């Protein structure tokens, strides 16, 4: 036979304490590590920037394409530079698709996806160029513009998504709650 | 902008006045020839570590110190310049808030000082007038500057003491281990902050053009990879100042390792082999072999108690001894690995007797060494054991070896 | 395809239910106010380490555990995507086969459990609901996913005990050395699998673009070169998560070295200087000087 | 102070040897493989090496430099093996208590003499 | 056997330092004569060790015996081909295990600690 010896415990309040500690440290690490992409996202505000002019500079830039089997080939594409005008700032600025495109090449306002054939890449440039010549001046649309670090740059797409920022932040918060319930529910069992 | 010299100057300036005046005051016996007690007592009544008001303000200085490091890790992770206006790390308010307290607490420590100069030359005091004034210049400029604020991590030296008054941890070995971990973390974070600060601006000699654009995190990593002697050389200090400090930090870490491992770390490494109760075995019966545990006695007892010819029986045997199973563990273990445990606590100590849960035992069995020099002494020791067991729990069966017949009368 | 979140979710979900319900059951003395023994005995009669049926099923869980690691090393060595159809590592059949047994053995361990909550919080139990459910989602999707299946290597902790009941090795020092080698291999392979998994997809912050295309073999190598402190820096973790784990694995290995060498490894290092017979001398006569050698 | 002095002397001697060996190239390539490094980069390299950190940001390129470097690794290891167990271990463990009870203002004072247990 | 073993390592260090292929004809490391000379003795000494063997199987399974039929036959194929091949001849360096014993019978060193070192 056995007494309150049957309770034991050990591997429950201990686990609960490790769960709260893991939860608080994880969100504390993510806090120091997400401020920068969150800062960059908040630094860009919403404006109604308008396309002011597209011209064809004629420069040629090299891109790297992969076939999945560690292909290291490089192909060439024409450079397209488009200058936009801000709505509330009325300042001429350089268009860019996205952050990736900007940091890989800021001379060209678009980089089409790298193609194995130069002719296909040129056709995609003429295709995208036609899909950008129709909307010039009028019809302002949702636009992202930075006026702190890159006043002459304008992005069509956002650098980051709140969905992954939230999706990684919710887990340590619930992990802390799961630690707290295991601690207090163990103390509730320990009484009787 | 070049005014960053004034921030470090404002620290050094306060230090200067401190070392000159506090010593100049204690000179010339003849004052001239040809209320202090009350305020000192009011300042020092709170500063007592045993008093409740002092232990809770010491938790405070420590919590605010960590808060100052958290925000330090936030800004130290930024670029060298940013537009600080609409969102400067929750503004000048949090910039002042911690050091508005630490300046008051530095003033409190100075009016609480009981040996003037010594109060200033305590290493715990020196760091305060290094971390406090640079921020007071930052708020006057209304523009953040990465200063020597990482030195605030040196308050982590106190973490062992607060774990002792808050009564979370009790073992002396645990307190020494927490002390060592805390000092190791503090020196690692201080030396990482020094290398970060030294690499933020280039060497003077190349007009600051050889600067390495690395984070505090790449910097603290590098120092771990270095002090562990792994040294991948994926990152290393490029600057001549960085190298000079790096050779010094290698030598300081080696000196600390040589002066700490043989003294404290070796003692912490070796701990108790046995402790805690026999617990986590449901339903069974329980007995403790009390008294003289030695290899022969247990070898012949266990071989009969657990011979597998009893059929309808459990294991039980908890064991208890005061001089440990030094040789028993290699010469025989307990003739089972998962079952039959060993308590390093004595039979006479009530706390150790509670550790075995003697009240829940079916019996205590007391073995005697037949090979004793004085049979009377061994018998009287076993009677003393019987007396202690009966005193702790009157209702328990005891079985006991007696070396001499006349001694059986004492049990009655 | 983005459904890879559901595999780890299915593990965590089973864990969740486990920690909540098993503790909630042991509360409120008054049940309400205002067959179990037979099945438990039938489950536990086999679980005995001394019994023949228990020692031979424990060899089985160990052999199937190594088999799960062999096939893990096969798929972990592939590219991130492949046409899995005509030859997917001997199909969904071998994918289910080992965990069809381990799920039955986890059920057996739970009905065999004698202290409910403690059975769940044994470290030997924790790994099972980590390795089992992700594959049960893989078979529902009929598409293999590199999960946390390398944690199964933690069954190697038992290798010393089976060498003791199979009676292959007998010296206590030999059993301690085999125990230490087994735990060292298990932690090395666990930590190598963690770094591989952390480097397979990039850091979150750069939208997974900073990913290092390295094998499990380059990964387990790196950790040997690191824990031995050689550190060639020909390969190193590029990711910030990889670094954070790498500093933790350096500190865990250093802690284990400090807590194991002075205690067990030093004792194993010093052994008997003399043993065995005078043998391998043909034809000669032989005498022994008995008694007081000085 | 003796040990620190001998350690500094051997470190500075071996750093000067490596500097001198790297100032002019190897003979075999007609002195064209010469590394343009200062005595300070050289003495640094040897600290990073003898502490076993070994960043490989700087290392001897010459074959003579390597041959000396393997010798200096072996001499430093030999000195560490022949000095730590003998003298350095003894220096590491010192007195636990010494000096006066001082730096306590105003109070009274008594000494418990005799048998402390 | 020890001196010839070192001689076999010296010539091993010579050829192992060459490119993977060379015109081996007018000057192939002092020709097939030195290639055979050492192992003409070691093959005779392996035969001598086998006829000298006093416990047949144990003689073969001595670690000192195992290395001989690893290093000897590859060179006997090299001379049949009249073309050098980098083989496992470096295993001959395992004869250096005996160096302590010869220092003991030649009576150069006498302290037990010196012999252990
Ligand atoms: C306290 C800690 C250890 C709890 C563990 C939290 C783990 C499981 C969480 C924290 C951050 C999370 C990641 C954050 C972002 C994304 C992007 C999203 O589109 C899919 C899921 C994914 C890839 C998450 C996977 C699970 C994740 C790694
Ligand atoms: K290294």
């Amino acid at each position: 036979t056995v007494t309150a010896l049957k309770a034991g415990e050990d591997k429950s309040i201990r686990l609960g304490l490790f769960l709260i500690i893991s939860g608080v440290v994880s969100l504390f690490i993510f806090g120091f590590c997400w401020l920068s992409p969150a800062l960059q996202d908040l630094q860009a505000t919403e404006a109604n920037c308008t396309v002011l002019s597209v011209q064809q500079i004629g420069e040629v830039f090299e891109c790297t394409f992969t076939c999945g089997a560690d292909c290291r080939g490089t192909s060439q594409y024409p450079c397209v530079q488009v200058y936009v005008n801000n709505s509330e700032s009325n300042s001429r600025a350089l268009l860019h698709s996205d952050e990736h495109q900007l940091l890989t090449n800021p001379k060209c306002s678009y980089i089409p996806p790298c193609k194995r054939e130069n002719q296909k890449n040129l056709e995609s440039v003429m295709n995208w160029q036609q899909y950008w010549k129709d909307e010039i001046g009028s019809q302002p649309f949702t636009c992202y513009f930075n006026q702190h670090q890159r006043p002459d740059d304008v992005l069509l797409h956002r650098t980051h998504d709140e969905i992954v920022l939230l999706h990684c932040f919710l887990w340590p918060l619930v992990t802390f709650v799961v630690g707290v319930l295991i601690v207090v529910l163990t103390i509730c069992a320990k009484s009787l | 902008q070049r005014m960053w010299w004034a921030f470090l100057a404002s620290s050094m300036v306060t230090f200067f006045g401190g070392l000159f005046i506090i010593l100049l005051w204690r000179t010339l016996k003849y004052l001239w020839t040809v209320w202090m007690t009350s305020v000192k007592d009011w300042a020092g009544v709170m500063i007592s570590a045993q008093t409740l008001t002092g232990r809770v303000l010491v938790v405070l200085v420590f919590a605010l110190s960590i808060g100052a490091l958290v925000i330090y890790f936030i800004d130290s992770s930024n670029p060298i310049e940013s537009c600080q206006n609409f969102y400067k790390d929750f503004t000048l308010q949090i910039d002042m808030a911690f050091n508005v307290f630490f300046l008051l607490y530095f003033g409190l420590r100075f009016i609480a000082a009981n040996d003037k100069l010594w109060f200033w030359l305590e290493v715990n005091s020196v760091v305060d007038f290094f971390t406090v004034p640079p921020v007071f210049v930052s708020v006057y400029l209304n523009r953040s500057w990465l200063g020597l604020r990482f030195l605030r991590a040196l308050r982590l030296i106190q973490f062992s003491e607060i774990l002792q008054f808050l009564n979370i941890l009790k073992t002396s070995n645990s307190i020494k281990l927490v002390n060592l971990l805390s000092i190791f973390i503090s020196t690692w974070l201080t030396a990482a902050g020094f290398i970060h600060l030294v690499e933020n601006s280039g060497d003077p000699w190349e007009n600051f053009q050889n600067n390495q654009a690395l984070t505090y995190w790449e910097c603290v990593y590098l120092l771990m990879v270095t002090m562990s002697t792994v040294g991948y050389g994926d990152v290393y200090a490029k600057t001549t100042l960085g190298r000079l400090f790096m050779v010094f930090f290698i030598l300081g870490g080696l000196a600390m390792f040589a002066s700490y491992v043989p003294e404290i770390i070796e003692l912490i490494g070796n701990r108790k082999k046995y402790g805690g109760s026999y617990s986590a075995v449901s339903g069974r019966k329980h007995i403790v072999v009390c008294g003289h545990i030695t290899l022969e006695s247990v070898s012949n007892f266990l071989k009969d108690f657990l011979h597998k010819d009893r059929d309808d029986v459990n294991v039980e045997i908890v064991f208890l001894h005061n001089i440990s199973p030094n040789l028993e563990l290699e010469a025989l273990f307990k003739r089972h690995f998962t079952q039959v445990e060993f308590y390093q606590g004595s039979v006479l100590n009530p706390h150790d007797l509670a550790r075995v849960k003697i009240e829940s035992a079916d019996a205590c069995l007391i073995l005697a060494n037949k090979y004793c020099a004085d049979p009377d002494a061994e018998d009287a020791s076993n009677i003393m054991r019987v007396i202690s067991i009966k005193n702790y729990h009157p209702k328990i069966r005891i079985i006991t070896q007696m070396l001499q017949y006349h001694n059986k009368a004492h049990l009655l």
